């Protein structure tokens, strides 16, 4: 499928009331197609991962929709061993936690019993995918993101969307939940990304990959685009037009 | 500074509007918005009858609310230009001699001489007698003769462009 | 401050020519509008013998004496202000306010109307208005029997034509364009003169603290000497600009005195000047920034074609019409 | 530039007011040390053992 | 750069001047050919009232009118009529006010 | 290029002025030329009284 809108986030931390702005910042261009990205990982008998490597084109925006705790975490990094950094995020049901700190490898979830739905619930299995080395950085600790609001019924999905990027060193991390209804993927609609987690920790990344448990996400690339950006009652950005879609947009943006 | 009422959403801290001027800032202590304005500012201009005939002026601030912020004489009085000093604002109407704005005149007459500042009076009020039937035809004349003043040209000029430039000099 | 003192006296001419620039447009609104010696007004009556005048004449009603065809005008011509007086930019009041210069309005209405055009050329003389109608018939080359033999059918078309121009305004959107596009000239080159202290013009940083600050004073005037003479030529383009500006409205502003004295104060005689066909009389509106004219113009129509012959012979001489066609 | 004028009105200068303190506010409220706690607890030790 | 700034601004300021120059060096040339070599019907073109004739006398870098107007005075109102019916049919001035 | 944008607006105000004398020109030709609203069409034969 491809993306109709989404993609647009906040660029500073000013407060505009009412007006229409240019920007120059990376985006995600408006109608871009996006690849689907399932994986089943079922966590049966000795491996069924579907993850490849991903080359992270200039900063990555992300969706997925999941029902309590599928989707996990991330590692990104360049060599993904210990010779290089590596920033690992991990959603723990509790509290969030954020390791810079280089690791060998990442371990697997259990390959436990073959019953892993008749009656295997019990919360458990902390498969520590983080390993043990000596020159070792910073942990910022905080409250967690991905808190879900109840869907009753069906017609509720709290899709998420977050776009981590990597700007002179800075690491951006910004993010939106929205609980609506939704049936197609990336349904019609504008949302505005807040920014949330900014990393003062200026390393090469070239790579990352996702952490499923277990025991159905959107991925795309930014590119260096033109918006205009529209500003109206306390701060929000109630639309974004592009500058090199089409003529009319042409237009728009010169007058 | 001064109290805002625009409502801020919780991230974002600045408060800047069309063009470059900042506009709003929230407190760095206890989270509250604020709102700015820069402090007054104007010219200032001398009323005067000239040296020949005396020597009191009355001076004007542009733009400056006299009433709101002290400016540190005869009297104060407010207008829509400014705030006049000097002169007192006089309740009949004459005609025009020294223009202030927004309908004000000044001049320097009697009541014993000071300068006042009145209201414009575009002339002696007349009225005409229409009716259903009336006409009025004159019956004696006046051959006057004006004047008409109109400039026809200029000076002619011609300039040297490396003579005034350089004065002289190969280098140049 | 200092730094601007090497330059020499080059502001000095920039606030002498605005200071003219200033004293004119006080001084186009004076020939423009004050054509009389003394404030006329209407009797308390107002039948002006069967044509209706409420349009045009002031309603007092209303605050401010003006008149609904003029309040139109008004709501549509639309002005931020704000910002423009934070950096040092000023905007002079006008010196005639909108009250007088609808009275000097209301005084041209009132000496037309009454005095017919005498006013213009000495003491005002009063004529009854269907005589004075009469009197403009005259002078487009028709006689004067035509209009009293038709007074009440001239009367309708007069009074059913001055109604449709208020509707004439509200539906066409590109009615008023002229005037509205004063307004936007200046308050667009006010806005491209502000966000030029954005710009760096090749140096350091835009603000002049960071280059005090940041950098050591020796060589901090280098910095600022590229400083200035970049926003120095974006105020000496400004001015230039207006200069040209208001010579245009100059020649505007002459123009629309000529209409007031000719087309108002008189008969024009000249074809398609005061309006579009023979020549009537005419009707000053006040508005922001500028004057509207009514002209009431003359128009044929429903033609019939006949036979026609230059000369007739009667008893062996020629004759010719006295003033007319043998037809 | 001259000792006669003539009646009308002459701009001469400017008007401008100026600051009279300055004002500071960073950050709320502050941070703070617990070593200060130490100087109140109650009593101390031996002389091998500072 | 300083001085050649200077010529660039003067040179500039010459021009507009002497196109306003132009501009009233037109309207004398019209008033010689309209209020000079004959009698001019626009209403306040040759000075205020109505127009006689006019007399042009020179001046350093210009030029001077002396206009010769007419102005009536001495007013007295009457009544008057549109027109005269004598014989059951009306009788109309050909050029003056029934008065 | 990239110093040229790093001056400000110095194009907008020249692109903006030539269009407007561009504009201009073709507004001149109109009330010279289109004083008529229909067009009239000579007839053939073309004896105007000698």
């Amino acid at each position: 499928t491809n993306s109709f809108t989404r993609g647009v986030y906040y660029p500073d931390k000013v407060f505009r009331s009412s007006v229409l702005h240019s920007t120059q910042d990376l985006f995600l261009p408006f109608f871009s197609n996006v690849t689907w990205f399932h994986a089943i990982s079922g966590t049966n008998g000795t491996k069924r991962f579907d993850n490849p490597v991903l080359p992270f084109n200039d900063g990555v925006y992300f969706a997925s929709t999941e029902k309590s705790n599928i989707i996990r975490g991330w590692i990104f990094g360049t060599t993904l061993d210990s010779k290089t950094q590596s920033l690992l995020i991990v959603n723990n049901a509790t509290n969030v936690v954020i390791k810079v700190c280089e690791f060998q490898f990442c371990n697997d979830p259990f390959l436990d019993v073959y019953y892993h739905k008749n009656n295997k619930s019990w919360m458990e299995s902390e498969f520590r995918v983080y390993s043990s080395a000596n020159n070792c950085t910073f942990e910022y600790v905080s409250q967690p993101f991905l808190m879900d609001l109840e869907g009753k019924q069906g017609n509720f999905k709290n899709l998420r969307e977050f776009v981590f990027k990597n700007i002179d060193g800075y690491f951006k991390i910004y993010s939106k939940h929205t609980p609506i209804n939704l049936g197609r993927d990336l349904p019609q609609g504008f949302s505005a990304l807040e920014p949330l987690v900014d990393l003062p920790i200026g390393i090469n990344i070239t790579r990352f990959q996702t952490l499923l448990a277990l025991h159905a996400y959107y991925v795309g690339y930014l590119q260096p685009r033109t918006f205009l950006l529209k500003y109206n009652e306390n701060g929000t950005i109630t639309d974004a037009v592009d500058c090199a879609l089409d003529p009319l947009s042409e237009t728009k943006c010169t007058l | 500074l001064t109290e805002s009422n625009k409502k801020f959403l919780p991230f974002q801290q600045f408060g800047r509007d069309i063009a470059d001027t900042t506009d709003a800032v929230r407190d760095p202590q206890t989270l509250e918005i604020l709102d700015i304005t820069p402090c007054s500012f104007g010219g200032v201009s001398v009323i005067t009858p000239g040296t020949n005939t005396s020597n009191q002026v009355a001076v004007l601030y542009q733009g400056v609310n006299c009433t709101e912020v002290p400016v540190a004489g005869s009297n104060v009085f407010q207008t829509r230009a400014g705030c006049l000093i000097g002169a007192e604002y006089v309740n009949s109407s004459y005609e025009c001699d020294i223009p202030i704005g927004a309908g004000i005149c000044a001049s320097y007459q009697t009541q014993s001489q000071s300068i006042i500042a009145y209201t414009m009076s575009l002339g002696a009020e007349n009225s005409v007698a229409y009716s259903n039937n009336s006409i009025a035809i004159p019956t004696n004349f006046t051959i006057s003769v004006t004047t008409e003043i109109l400039p026809v040209s200029m000076t002619k000029t011609s300039v040297d462009c490396t003579m005034y430039i350089c004065g002289d000099s190969t280098e140049c | 401050s200092n730094l601007l003192l090497q330059y020499g006296s080059f502001c000095t001419q920039l606030k002498r020519a605005l200071t003219g620039i200033a004293v004119e447009q006080d001084k186009n609104t004076q020939e423009v509008f004050a054509q009389v010696k003394q404030i006329y007004k209407t009797p308390p009556i107002k039948y002006f013998g069967g044509f209706n005048f409420s349009q045009i004449l002031p309603d007092p009603s209303k605050p401010s004496k003006r008149s609904p065809i003029e309040d139109l005008l008004f709501n549509k011509v639309t002005l931020l202000i704000c910002a423009q007086k934070f950096n040092g930019l000023t905007v002079l009041p006008p010196l005639l306010t909108d009250e007088m210069i609808a009275q000097y309005t209301s005084a041209l209405l009132a000496g037309t109307i009454t005095s017919g055009w005498t006013f213009g050329a000495g003491p005002a003389l009063q004529i009854p208005f269907p005589m004075q109608m009469a009197y403009r018939f005259n002078g487009i080359g028709v006689t004067q029997n035509v209009l009293y033999e038709n007074q009440k059918l001239i009367a309708n078309q007069f009074n059913s034509a001055i109604g449709k121009i208020q509707d004439s305004l509200s539906s066409t959107p590109s009615a008023l364009g002229k005037l509205q596009d004063v307004v936007n000239h200046n308050a667009q080159a006010l806005n491209t003169l502000v966000k030029q202290l954005s710009s760096k013009f090749g140096a350091i940083s835009s603000v002049l603290n960071d280059i005090l600050s940041r950098l050591d004073p020796p060589e901090a005037e280098v910095q600022i000497d590229r400083l200035i003479t970049g926003r120095l030529q974006s105020l000496q383009t400004y001015v230039t600009q207006q200069l040209i500006r208001a010579a245009e409205i100059r020649a505007s502003a002459n123009l629309a005195a000529t209409k007031m004295s000719e087309c108002v104060l008189g008969q024009s005689k000249r074809v398609d000047f005061c309006g579009k066909g023979y020549h009537l009389m005419s009707f000053p509106q006040s508005a922001p920034h500028g004057v509207v004219f009514l002209h009431v113009t003359y128009v044929p129509a429903q033609e019939k074609n006949f036979t026609t012959a230059p000369a007739i012979c009667h008893d062996g001489k020629a004759h010719f019409p006295r003033e007319g066609v043998f037809v | 530039k001259s000792f006669t004028v003539e009646k009308g009105i002459y701009q001469t200068s400017n008007f401008r007011v100026q600051p009279t303190e300055s004002i500071v506010r960073f950050p709320n409220i502050t941070n703070l040390c617990p070593f200060d706690e130490v100087f109140n607890a109650t009593r101390f030790a031996s002389v091998y053992a500072w």
